[PDB]
């Protein structure tokens, strides 16, 4: 139904193997490509999201709907019912129940910080926007551990990996 | 169909001990399922004297044909149902027919040693789990309670209580590695705490378990000289190298909380709680 | 993984809604028919932000119809699973071919094959689960999987999941 | 699978089966299977072929009767007919007694039935004495033999 800023793509004749979706491959389609395109037409990169950071967006922009709704006059079965279709309320109260289960930062400051460590940082300015979304929503502990779940940080020895693990483990509420 | 029914059943030939253990817990899940039928028997038929002794005997004598000699349910019912039937004569010595069971019991009874056959592995590995504790004194809860073990769920309550009372022990026994993190580390760090005392002082848990499995009080629960907070600050004050708490309302709070997992651990408020709401609880909707 | 991207909807009015209201009209429409819906391109559609200042533009009367065309575009939060991919699930159902577990929206199927055989199913368990010795996973319990195939349906998305391999199974 | 495995065994040794008996002898099942399922197969009797003794083709076949019971249907059979001449052992006798009972060479003068006597037979004393001799309890089974005899495989 919707269609992506991406268009074109007409047929030829050759084909490749970085078309199938993978995770650990680090090949997401061409929708999902690492450039993507705004409504001007500018440059732009992917824009992964963490459960942290997308749980703050979700609360942000659906407490704004709902005071927008009141006339600009907290609960999230309240904020999902605020929503109109029943099984858009079901999607939406499925997808609030998984990230409050699994928030690993249910603070701005907290989450900011992190996003802060994993951009500003020297190794960090190559890593994948997806490498940097699972670290911080996987909560892995070890640099083997992580390696076995995120191939990809297998090939990017140049990491201080186990320091910023130790890192977001101290951001880490207990 | 027995082979169907037992081909989930990886050990099924139990020793003498537990065939008379599964025998007696069929008698006595039947009695607990069949109780108003053994009451109107024993009511109208008031004149024989255990009728249900005679029952029991019958449910053995089931038990041993369907395991032992691998008797399908109709060749019982049509070649072995005299077992089945108690012929008593009355005061005028007319023979009197009373039919004990039927071919749904015998149903019953297939699926009753079917699930004491699974319940058998989980009370072993129980045993066997207790057995590598191997503790100094045998604690007299988990002689009492698995005595009385039936269910599958006292035998959980059993698991429960002994891995939260000795969490240091188990995790122990099972170093005796994936970083899965011990829901009991914080209590364990209790213990290891200079607190720790503090939640002694609190009761006895011989006493607390004494007290509560006699259901009246036979120790009174000494109040300690000093106030949870006066304590709880004094030992942080002297203890600031190995107290990790930061403020005494948190040691306060970790010394609350250690209590009620020490109470919900209880098998004993469990298994009180469980059967009054079998008894007399209700639904709501 | 979620994600945010840059979306565009095509809506078309009937002539009986061309009033003063039409632009608000048509901003709640694009909320109730895009909020929640499940296309296989794109995974699951969750929230669209801005959703009270998105731009519609003028709309294109079709010739010999009357009806008005609006082409709007939007930003809005996307969630969808990739091949390969390690996520935390809550289990949802056990069944002796297998457990049922939910991330988010999307449900995932783990069959037994893709199961380590320590994890024997016990039904007679209250309730039925798949356990070891030290491992009980049931109905509610955490659990990390690795998501191996996605199955692609007109409006919905069917994945399947293994616990097979190291730091998988129960957390 | 056991019942095709049993009919396929069946066919491939002929067109029917002899007697329960060649159910073991035949290495047609294993010993608590066919003890389970004895008395619930059988095989028709007909007296045009029991002109013969020699009749592998037990009568008692025909019956719900446990073939382990078999001998005790004999025995019974015996008191029935009253005849003290045989004892408890010559099994040949029993056969050819229950031959007479229920197929009587020369048809019975009044229209009771030979097997119609078997009433006169009081089973509570013959499941005593079993209950003293052996331990069994089996007057339920001798109450079953006895309708067996009076009517094969009523319908139930």
């Amino acid at each position: 139904v919707s269609t992506s800023t991406v268009g074109a793509r007409r047929r030829r004749a050759k084909q490749q193997v970085d078309d199938e979706e993978n995770a650990t491959l680090l090949r997401l389609g061409p929708e999902f490509a690492l450039k993507q395109y705004d409504h001007d037409g500018n440059e732009h990169d992917l824009i992964a999201l963490s459960l942290s950071e997308s749980r703050l967006l979700i609360r942000e922009a659906l407490k704004a709907r709902s005071r927008a709704r009141n006339g600009g006059v907290i609960d999230d079965d309240e904020l999902a019912k605020v929503t109109s279709g029943a099984v858009a309320n079901g999607v939406v109260k499925k997808t609030l129940d998984y990230l409050n289960t699994f928030a690993r930062f249910k603070d701005e400051e907290t989450c900011t910080a992190v996003d802060q460590l994993l951009h500003n940082s020297s190794d960090c300015s190559v890593l994948h926007p997806f490498e940097i979304a699972q670290l911080s929503s996987l909560g892995c502990e070890d640099v083997d551990e992580a390696i076995t779940l995120i191939p990809s940080l297998a090939a990017k020895k140049e990491v201080n990996l186990q320091r910023i693990l130790d890192e977001l483990n101290r951001l880490e509420d207990p | 169909r027995f082979q169907a029914y037992r081909k989930s059943i990886k050990n099924y030939k139990l020793s003498d001990v537990d065939y008379s253990n599964e025998r007696d817990w069929i008698v006595e899940q039947l009695k607990l399922e069949k109780r108003d039928f053994l009451q109107h028997l024993t009511q109208a038929h008031s004149s024989v004297a255990h009728l249900e002794e005679k029952f029991e005997a019958s449910v053995k004598k089931i038990v041993d044909f369907i395991a032992i000699e691998s008797f399908e349910v109709p060749f019982i019912w049509n070649h072995r149902r005299d077992y089945a039937l108690h012929t008593y004569n009355d005061d005028s010595n007319n023979t009197i027919i009373v039919k004990l069971l039927n071919e749904d019991d015998l149903w019953r009874i297939v699926q009753l040693d079917l699930d004491y056959h699974s319940i058998h592995d989980k009370k072993a590995a129980l045993s066997s789990i207790y057995k590598q504790l191997d503790l100094d004194v045998v604690d007299p809860t988990y002689e009492e309670f698995f005595g009385s073990a039936r269910t599958l769920s006292e035998l959980q309550d059993i698991d429960d209580y002994l891995t939260f009372n000795y969490s240091s022990q188990v995790k122990n026994l099972t170093a005796v590695m994936k970083r899965k993190y011990s829901k009991y580390a914080i209590y364990d760090r209790i213990r290891q705490d200079a607190i720790y005392p503090v939640v002694q002082s609190i009761a006895n848990i011989s006493q607390m378990r004494e007290n509560l499995a006699q259901s009246k009080r036979l120790h009174q629960v000494e109040d300690p000289i000093e106030s949870p907070m006066d304590m709880i600050a004094d030992i942080m004050s002297t203890e600031k190298d190995k107290t990790t708490f930061i403020s005494s309302e948190k040691a306060y709070q970790a010394v609350k909380q250690f209590f009620s997992e020490q109470l919900s651990y209880e098998p004993f408020i469990r298994k009180t709680i469980r059967t009054a709401f079998q008894s007399f609880g209700v639904i709501n909707i | 993984m979620f994600f945010l991207k840059d979306l565009s909807l095509i809506l078309t009015l009937h002539p009986s809604y061309f009033g003063p209201q039409m632009n608000q009209y048509l901003r709640e429409k694009l909320l109730t028919d895009v909020e929640g819906t499940c296309t296989g391109q794109f995974g699951y559609i969750v929230t669209v932000l801005d959703g009270m200042n998105i731009d519609v533009g003028k709309g294109r009367i079709i010739p010999g119809s009357g009806s008005a065309e609006f082409e709007v575009k939007y930003r809005a939060v996307v969630w969808k699973p990739f091949k390969g991919e390690v996520v935390d699930a809550i289990v949802s159902n056990v069944s002796p071919i297998g457990f049922f577990a939910d991330v988010g929206p999307l449900n995932v199927f783990v069959s037994t094959r893709l199961i380590p055989d320590n994890l024997v199913y016990n039904p007679s368990n209250s309730p039925p689960a798949y356990m070891s010795n030290d491992e009980l996973i049931t109905k509610g319990s955490k659990v990390r999987l690795k998501v191996v195939g996605t199955r692609t349906d007109v409006n919905e998305i069917y994945a399947i999941g293994s616990i097979k391999e190291d730091f998988l199974g129960a957390i | 699978r056991k019942a095709a495995g049993l009919i396929q065994s069946i066919q491939r040794i002929g067109s029917n089966l002899v007697n329960r008996a060649h159910l073991i002898t035949e290495q047609l099942t294993s010993k608590t299977v066919f003890l389970n399922m004895a008395s619930f197969v059988y095989i028709v009797f007909d007296p045009d072929v029991e002109r013969n003794p020699q009749g592998e083709m037990d009568l008692l076949d025909s019956t719900r009767i446990h073939p382990e019971d078999y001998s005790l249907a004999r025995k019974m059979a015996a008191d029935a007919l009253d005849i003290e001449d045989i004892d408890d052992d010559d099994e040949s006798a029993m056969r050819n007694a229950i031959y007479e009972m229920v197929f009587p060479r020369s048809p019975p003068k009044d229209e009771d039935d030979l097997t119609f006597k078997l009433d006169e037979l009081i089973l509570d004393d013959y499941a005593t004495e079993l209950e003293r001799k052996h331990q069994l309890k089996k007057r339920s089974t001798l109450q079953i033999i006895k309708e067996e005899l009076q009517s094969r495989y009523r319908e139930i």
